[PDB]
């Protein structure tokens, strides 16, 4: 994944 | 309300290691993806390591490639960095941060929000020292109309802090203790200055109080005016 | 590496004021600007995500603009609580910071008071000698200290340190200190410090002649 990308939970 | 706390910083030689915690609260850490910034002496702050939410991904700055690791422990709630190979550069503030608390997926670009209190790392081949007291007495040359001045130049100790005090706590008015200067020894310096009433030079009495405790060294000096 | 440059590094204000910081970026970084603010000894805190959007609870005094290169922090009016340093972060490629813009109290001018010390006498029989000048209460912040030793202008044997803002009058206070060794310093008579500052008329020079 690009570093930047969502580093979250998906709900 | 999120809040987080970094600790385990101290004072190491080049090569050695060091790990550093930060504990969470005000919200669910197993949800957010996590950061390790580090702000050098010169205030720059430089970004470190950053790990997702389950600990899949984990991306490193150049700079520390190789030397540190980024971990964290959902059940616990903390966010972990072992360092090893630990270089000069390495001397800064760590602090963790939280990822921006965004849970929609609407942003394609992510960055921080809040940031922890800062737990301090010095990598130096220094080894403990105690300080030298030396009083900087007053006299002609150092009183301007009724202001005299003098203090206590606290030289050759490693590492920080010292504390100075002025008649054991009971002189705090007009007292200026500058920032310490690391020497080119790989040893700090440094000077607690105070502005009194010339005429009472003679009268009163005035005492430096300097405290090392990582050398256990305690040192009250006497300024007499020259 | 994008790398962020801020302007200016030092801004003095006064309470009320409409201050405006300006942060540049090597490559477009669209809008994925954010602005922190620091506080002296305290972890900073996030003001302004996405160049223009404010974090719950920022005061309206604060707004942001700028896409691509070209980035903008304005507070419409300073009040107390807004005095410290800025940073400007990029979150497209990595993350990176510039290097901060601090915003300082601005107050009158106030010339310093020059005082100096010879090196104390159980200094010397330590074998180092070490002499201080102190420039204490003054305002602005910019001032030199010049070092001549018998008429010569010392150069790479002085540390400067200075104060941070005083929170009772905002002056800074500063301290030169020569440092050489008791061989050198007995091959020398004079030992003058020389201070220029915009709250002096003349540069005021302090002087002491080794064995007075």
């Amino acid at each position: 994944p690009d570093p930047n990308a969502n580093p979250n939970v998906d709900p | 309300q999120v809040q987080m706390v970094a600790s385990g910083g101290g004072v190491v030689q080049p090569g050695r290691s060091l790990r550093l915690s930060c504990a969470v609260s005000g919200f669910t850490f197993r949800n957010f993806g996590m950061h390790w910034v580090r702000q050098d002496p010169g205030r720059g702050l430089e970004w470190v390591a950053i790990i997702w939410y389950d600990g899949s991904y984990e991306f490193y700055a150049d700079s520390v490639k190789g030397r540190f690791t980024i971990s964290r422990d959902n059940s616990k709630n903390t966010l972990y960095l072992q360092m090893n190979s630990l270089r000069a550069e390495d001397t800064a503030v760590y602090y963790c941060a939280r990822s921006y608390g965004s849970l929609t997926g609407d942003e394609t670009k992510y960055g921080m929000d809040v940031w922890g209190q800062g737990t301090t790392v010095t990598v130096s081949s220094a080894s403990t020292k105690g300080p030298s007291v030396f009083p900087l007495a007053p006299s002609s040359k150092s009183t301007s109309g009724g202001t005299a001045a003098l203090g206590c130049l606290v030289k050759d100790y490693f590492p920080e802090p010292v504390t100075v005090s002025w008649n054991s706590g009971a002189l705090t008015s007009g007292v200026h203790t500058f920032p310490a200067v690391l020497q080119s020894s790989g040893l700090y310096s440094l000077s607690s200055v105070v502005t009194v009433p010339s005429s009472s030079l003679g009268t009163q009495t005035y005492i430096c109080n300097v405290n090392h405790k990582p050398s256990n060294t305690k040192v009250d000096k006497k300024v007499e005016p020259k | 590496d994008i790398q962020m440059t801020q302007s200016p590094s030092t801004l003095s204000a006064s309470v009320g004021d409409r201050v405006t910081i300006t942060c540049r970026a090597s490559q477009s970084i669209s809008s994925w600007l954010a602005w922190f603010q620091q506080k002296p000894g305290k972890a900073p805190k996030l003001l302004i995500y996405k160049a223009s959007s404010l974090e719950s609870g920022v005061p309206s005094r604060f707004s942001g603009s700028g896409s691509g290169t070209e980035f903008t922090l304005t507070i419409s009016s300073l009040q107390p609580d807004d005095f410290a340093t800025y940073y400007c972060q990029q979150y497209k490629n990595y993350w990176t910071f510039g290097q901060g813009t601090k915003v300082e109290i601005k107050r009158t001018v106030a010339a310093p008071s020059v005082f100096i010390f010879p090196p104390s006498d159980e200094q010397l029989k330590s074998g180092t000698a070490s002499v201080v000048c102190l420039l204490n209460n003054f305002y602005p912040r910019e001032a030199k200290v010049q070092w001549k030793v018998d008429n010569a202008l010392q150069s790479g044997n002085s540390q400067e340190s200075v104060t941070e803002q005083d929170s009772k009058d905002s002056t800074y206070s500063l301290s030169s200190t020569l440092t050489l060794s008791k061989a050198d310093y007995e091959k020398h008579k004079v030992y003058a410090c020389e201070v220029t500052h915009q709250g002096l008329s003349s540069p005021v020079t302090k002087s002491f002649n080794r064995g007075e």
